[PDB]
């Protein structure tokens, strides 16, 4: 649909105060500011994978049936004559 | 500048202030010297610039011609002109007369089919008129034209205001782009916008929230960004703090609380207004010109015979 | 040959523009006037369709 | 779920599409986002 | 339009080339009158029928675009109330005014969030509503804010004027008095009884509901 509400993000969860926090955050920022996230989006997500036959298909079929019926009627008239 | 900062970062690092409220992106050097809270508005950097239907119809027309030939065999000059008469009566041009009953019935049925087809064509024209599209010249910062303007036939111009995160990121990413960009270092957003109108400049590279707002409140709706935007360095705005300041946890939790119940959406609606003709048939006229060129070529081909 | 009193039918049929055989035109002024009136009828029916919409 | 596993000590890091919000942020420390999005509705056409 | 003149030139060129093809094929006025009858409505006949199809497609497209021009792109001379950003941020083009020193002035001054509108209106505040209606009738004003009853009656009297859609700050009309006075309870009860029976309906029918 159209609307887009409650905009948030995705995070890499950790413990409470832990020695692997600031380095992970800085690495995420450094990957954002160059083209690595763009390459990932290209490979995984960004990669992508009138007619006049809706209300006239049945109409065309019925027209063909009527044409066949008219041909049969022509044959009947020829036989009558 | 030589291990010397200035501005809001300069006032925060050297303890002349405790936080810097204003608009301020997030990147590696600033995160190394200070501490940022969670982003509450997202702003990257972006760019601102000013088949078988005919076949089945032909098959049915051949069927009609065969029916007309059969009618002529049964019971005057409409042998090879049956197609001509049928397609002339398609458009009801009154071109200067059916006589057989079967021929009249077939002509009437095909006229009804042409009527429903022209009604569908009017509906298609209405749908096409409803459909409206803009034109985007540049696809991204790495567009073919942006690769080397001098190489391209027109040496178009594009610049950004220096002394910014945007300039720094472009310098780190693509040196040639910066080399060419240096010539048009127009200062200030307001002064920059005017050159875009006059044509002295062609493209503009800046934040995304700023450009969205300035396109929204523009009078006349002449300038339009390219696609969604945030086409690179998708970042947010933060509230700088001194390293280790005890306010960080409380400020983070408060900002998350505000975001989680629609107050930020209310503020965005209140302070940012995002809005959103004449007859033109250039494509149709070009198609008509191509079709008439084909017709006259066919006539020239048949000229010898 | 008989367009003295039978021109009303021709004009009324060409008002609706249903390609009804009425009479073969011969006069140049009559043909031009009929063409202009047919264009007027076409734009009038377009306006009527717009009014219906 | 994953948050219970992380808090109980059975894991040291959660690498998954985890959303940032107040109730989780009170108990664990997230990193900065690597993907910006919102919510939307899916219908069949 | 200009495209119509270009199409006229194109059909004239097509007629000229058809005449040349007729001359080359192994008469003049007849072909000219045939072109006159076709452009408005055997080698050359195929070209004639194809051009007739082109003309039908062109008149269909012209009908579609004229319908669009008369339906969609319609100027919005209305304001749709206070929620117009064009009046949120005013200029020297849209001139909306009111009567100086009335209830509307108090209402706009009290709300600080309408400070821009309050500063803008103070240059065009008029002495009387009759003068304001006269000025807007003389194409000097662009908008006017006043009570619904008066504006609707004036619109009914003078058909050139039209009101907007939004309706805000709903209130009533009262009968002022001094402070605590003996004439209060009885007056209020009389008003209530006149409402409940048919007297106010009769008054509205005779003075306000009627159409000139
Ligand atoms: C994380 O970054 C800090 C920057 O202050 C650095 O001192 C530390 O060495 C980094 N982590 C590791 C494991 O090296
Ligand atoms: C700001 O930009 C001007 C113009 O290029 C330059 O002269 C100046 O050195 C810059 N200052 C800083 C602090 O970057
Ligand atoms: C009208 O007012 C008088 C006093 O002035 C009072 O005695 C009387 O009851 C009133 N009528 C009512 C309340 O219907
Ligand atoms: N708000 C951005 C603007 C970037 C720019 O002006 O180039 C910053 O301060 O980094």
């Amino acid at each position: 649909t159209g609307e887009l509400f409650f905009r948030s993000g995705f995070g890499i969860g950790m413990r409470k105060d832990s020695p692997w926090k600031q380095n992970v955050s800085l690495s995420i920022l450094k990957s954002h500011e160059n083209g690595f996230m763009e390459d990932l989006d290209k490979t995984w997500v960004r990669y992508q994978e009138t007619l006049t036959f809706e209300n006239m298909a049945g109409v065309f079929m019925l027209v063909a049936g009527g044409i066949v019926a008219g041909i049969f009627l022509i044959f009947i008239e020829i036989a009558y004559k | 500048v030589n291990n010397v900062w200035n501005g809001m970062i300069g006032e925060v690092v050297y303890q002349r202030a405790v936080m810097a409220v204003g608009s301020l992106t997030i990147n590696e050097e600033r995160s190394e010297v200070v501490d940022f809270s969670v982003p509450f508005v997202e702003t990257g950097i972006s760019v601102m610039v000013s088949a078988s239907v005919w076949v089945m119809m032909f098959v049915m027309l051949l069927i009609v011609s065969a029916i007309a030939v059969f009618v002529f065999e049964y019971f005057s000059f409409t042998i090879g002109k049956a197609i001509w008469l049928l397609w002339g009566l398609v458009f009801n041009n009154s071109v200067p007369n059916p006589k057989g009953t079967t021929s009249k019935i077939m002509v009437s049925v095909w006229a009804f089919f042409a009527v429903i087809f022209l009604a569908s064509y009017t509906a298609n024209l209405a749908a096409f008129m409803i459909q409206e599209e803009f034109v985007d010249q540049v696809t991204g910062l790495s567009d073919k034209k942006f690769q080397r303007p001098h190489d391209y036939s027109p040496p178009f111009r594009f610049g950004t205001v220096p002394n910014g995160s945007t300039e720094r990121n472009i310098r780190n990413n693509y040196p040639y782009m910066h080399q060419y960009m240096t010539r048009f270092n127009q200062r200030g957003v307001e002064d920059a916008l005017v050159s875009l109108k006059t044509g002295k400049l062609d493209a503009f590279i800046y934040d995304a929230a700023v450009l969205n707002y300035k396109a929204g409140r523009d009078e006349g709706c002449k300038l339009v960004t390219i696609g969604s935007g945030y086409i690179f360095a998708t970042t947010g705005y933060g509230i700088a703090l001194q390293k280790g300041s005890p306010w960080k946890r409380q400020i983070d939790l408060a900002l998350l609380q505000f975001v989680g119940d629609g107050e930020m959406e209310e503020l965005e609606t209140l302070w940012l207004t995002g809005i959103c003709s004449s007859q033109l048939d250039i494509d149709n006229m070009a198609g008509v010109f191509y079709m008439l060129a084909a017709a006259m070529a066919l006539s020239l081909i048949t000229f010898i015979w | 040959s008989f367009t003295i009193g039978k021109a009303i039918w021709l004009l009324w049929g060409l008002v609706f523009n249903n390609s009804v055989p009425v009479q073969n035109p011969k006069g140049t002024t009559s043909k031009i006037m009929v063409s202009v009136w047919a264009f007027f009828a076409v734009i009038f029916l377009a306006s009527y369709t717009a009014n219906l919409a | 779920g994953m948050m219970g596993e992380l808090l109980s000590g059975q894991a040291d890091m959660i690498v998954a599409p985890l959303t940032i919000n107040n109730e989780r942020a009170q108990y664990i420390e997230f990193s900065k986002p690597f993907k910006y999005q919102g919510l939307t509705i899916l219908v069949k056409k | 339009s200009t495209l119509w003149l270009l199409v006229g030139l194109s059909v004239h060129v097509v007629a000229v080339m058809l005449y040349l093809l007729d001359r080359f094929s192994p008469t003049l006025s007849s072909a000219m009158w045939f072109s006159w009858g076709v452009l408005l409505n055997f080698s050359a006949r195929i070209l004639g029928m194809v051009w007739a199809g082109f003309a039908m497609i062109i008149v269909a497209s012209y009908t579609a675009n004229l319908a669009a021009f008369l339906v969609l792109d319609r100027p919005e001379e209305r304001i749709t109330g206070i929620n117009d950003p064009r009046l949120r941020n005013p200029s020297d083009k849209f001139i909306y005014a009111t009567v100086k020193q009335s209830s509307v002035d108090i209402y706009f001054r009290r709300q600080v969030e309408l400070s821009t509108m309050y500063r803008h209106m103070e240059k065009h505040n008029y002495e009387s509503a009759a003068e304001a209606i006269q000025a807007v009738r003389d194409n000097k004003l662009h908008a006017f804010i006043w009570d619904s009853a008066v504006l609707e009656f004036e619109a009914s009297q003078k058909c050139d004027l039209v009101t907007t859609g939004e309706l805000f700050f709903r209130s009533g009309f009262g009968i002022g008095m001094r402070k605590d006075s003996p004439w209060k309870q009885n007056v209020s009860l009389s008003i209530l009884k006149s409402h409940e029976n048919g007297f106010m309906e009769d008054l509205d029918k005779t003075w306000v509901r009627y159409q000139e």
